[PDB]
């Protein structure tokens, strides 16, 4: 009905599909900061997910502060013992973008252990505004997977999650998945999910909407089917720590596939 | 920063707090500016003006108002927007003895709908359409505008903030508290917005969601699961000649607007084709 607003879900796909290379951060950026690295993106990363928990946020929140995040390293220079500030500040815009009850700015401050000030992540806001010049409207991950979960027959609990747990498990890791488009992050995460839950494939219909196959699908597919393989072993463990639980049925405790 | 803007006038109060008519010195453009004072030590920029500007700076269309720039400060936020003469609120008051004519009331719905399947195709809910935030200029242009109370939507939608849209243009599937709703709801408005041209009377003027309810049912019939399959199960519910002037097209167009299912609830893009506007001009307004 009316809320797959089928009119136009087809208009939105292409406009997202040409906003995601306009808010596309730089594949190369953490070369080119001098005092920061992909393994400190991971602890950040991994924070930003902890605190979506405490404070019950929406996923699509927890994507656009990631996309903030990589476009703002992807223009500026940020030393170490601000790279929090950075974040805090991104997750405090995400969500006065995508929730409906954002935590106050006050309890953005309360989960640095005030390491910042309240002018501090304020100011912070700011500049981060200004860097994006307003542009706050990222397509996501999770965007396209909600789009792509209409192809299910039936509707399916699991494979919705487990797509959702692979989806987040690529926000920590820069290398490589700075390198892939999220539609196509997405596209990877479904199948792979799909696959584990059922024995299926990447859809006929997806196909034709996308204009990608598994043959074009394969790079990130590889790349991700190692992620999930190399899950428990991660230095980083929130995202598996928060798909065990009943809301997402315990994907993350489900063994991957083999090839 | 605004050396180059010279004040004018007030031309009205929103949630973020005033805007004013400005000339540009330099170019002798006339504009609209809108100051949103930040929070610095409090709330910092409101999720209202992040939303509004974040929208309009993707939407370009000649039915959408324009955002031209965004001029910063440590402690005030300017919107520099296109200066439109006013707003279809003041236009119908000034109509309400002679009357809108009906070749451009078909052009204002027109546009109206060229403006807001933009929107929709571009995944935003305006959620605030009333005659108050629709703009119009002296060569017989209207365009959408006050995007504050706006929201990037995904697909399918899921649960958005439900105190959206004054009581009179809210479509029953909002006050009756449904989980979820999408872009019929802008659609209902605008079809609120249809029937007020053509009276210069509001449909639905009621005092409480409950009295809003009932000025629904009694016009578009109390509604039933063979008009409304779902209406039953709703959350809340519980046990013509509606504009003279207007023609057999224009009739059918109303009440595809005013369906009370959102499913079966006409799109901007169908309304776009609605034999109604088969011989639409752009007539310039008498003002
Ligand atoms: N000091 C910190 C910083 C981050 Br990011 C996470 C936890 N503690
Ligand atoms: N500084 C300013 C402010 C307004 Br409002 C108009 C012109 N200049
Ligand atoms: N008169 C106006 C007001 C706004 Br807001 C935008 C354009 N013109």
């Amino acid at each position: 009905g009316v809320n797959e607003v089928p009119d136009y879900h087809e208009d939105i796909h292409t406009y997202l599909r040409e906003m995601e290379v306009k808010c596309k951060p730089k594949v190369g950026y953490m070369k080119k900061q001098p005092d920061i690295t992909n393994s400190m993106r991971a602890i950040l990363v991994d924070w930003l997910v902890e605190v979506g928990e405490e404070y019950k946020l929406q996923n699509e929140t927890l994507h656009l502060a990631v996309n903030y995040i990589d476009r703002f390293l992807s223009s500026m220079s940020v030393l170490r013992g601000k790279l929090q500030l950075v974040g805090t500040a991104a997750m405090l815009l995400a969500s006065k973008f995508e929730e409906i009850y954002p935590p106050e700015v006050a309890e953005f401050v309360y989960i640095t252990d005030d390491t910042y000030t309240k002018k501090q992540v304020l100011r912070m806001e700011h500049l981060v505004l200004k860097v994006l010049a307003f542009d706050l409207a990222a397509p996501t991950i999770n965007q396209f997977l909600t789009q792509y979960f209409l192809h299910q027959q039936p509707a399916n609990c699991k494979v919705e999650s487990l797509a959702m747990f692979l989806g987040e498990l690529s926000l920590i890791d820069a290398d490589p998945y700075l390198k892939y488009l999220p539609s196509v992050i997405a596209a990877a995460a479904f199948h792979l999910a799909l696959y584990t839950v059922t024995g299926q494939s990447w859809p006929e219909s997806l196909v034709q909407k996308t204009g990608y196959t598994l043959e074009t699908l394969k790079p990130c597919l590889l790349d991700l089917h190692q992620t999930y393989l190399r899950a428990p072993q991660h230095a980083q463990q929130s995202i598996r720590e928060k798909y065990k639980n009943s809301k997402y049925h315990g994907v993350s405790l489900l063994n991957p596939p083999e090839t | 920063s605004m050396e180059n803007f010279q004040k004018v006038e007030k031309i009205g109060e929103g949630t973020y707090g005033v805007v004013y008519k400005a000339r540009n010195k330099l170019t002798g453009e006339v504009v609209a500016l809108k100051k949103i004072r930040l929070d610095t030590e409090t709330e910092g920029v409101p999720s209202t003006a992040i939303r509004e500007i974040s929208l309009l700076k993707e939407l370009n269309h000649p039915n959408i108002v324009k955002l031209l720039d965004v001029i910063h400060t440590e402690n005030k936020l300017y919107l520099v927007f296109e200066f439109l003469h006013q707003d279809l609120k003041k236009f119908m008051d000034a109509s309400a003895l002679t009357g809108i004519p009906l070749p451009l009331i078909k052009s204002y719905l027109f546009q109206l709908l060229q403006g807001l399947a933009f929107c929709h195709s571009h995944r935003v809910l305006h959620r605030d359409l009333k005659p108050q935030n629709l703009l119009i200029n002296t060569e017989g242009a209207i365009k959408l505008a006050d995007f504050g109370l706006a929201r990037a939507f995904g697909v399918p939608v899921r649960t958005y903030t439900h105190e959206v849209v004054t009581l009179w243009y809210r479509a029953p599937e909002i006050l009756l508290g449904c989980k979820y709703y999408s872009t019929a709801v802008d659609i209902w408005s605008l079809g609120c917005i249809f029937a007020e041209m053509v009276t210069r009377r509001a449909l639905f003027p009621g005092d409480s969601e409950i009295d809003q309810l009932f000025r629904i049912f009694r016009t578009l019939g109390t509604p039933d699961e063979v008009v409304w399959p779902g209406v039953t199960s709703m959350p809340d519910y519980k046990p013509s000649k509606v504009v003279p002037p207007l023609d057999e097209d224009g009739r059918s167009l109303l009440s595809q607007m005013l369906h009370y299912d959102p499913n079966k609830r006409i799109s901007a893009k169908a309304a776009l084709a609605h034999p109604f506007f088969q011989d639409v001009t752009k007539p310039v307004p008498h003002l």
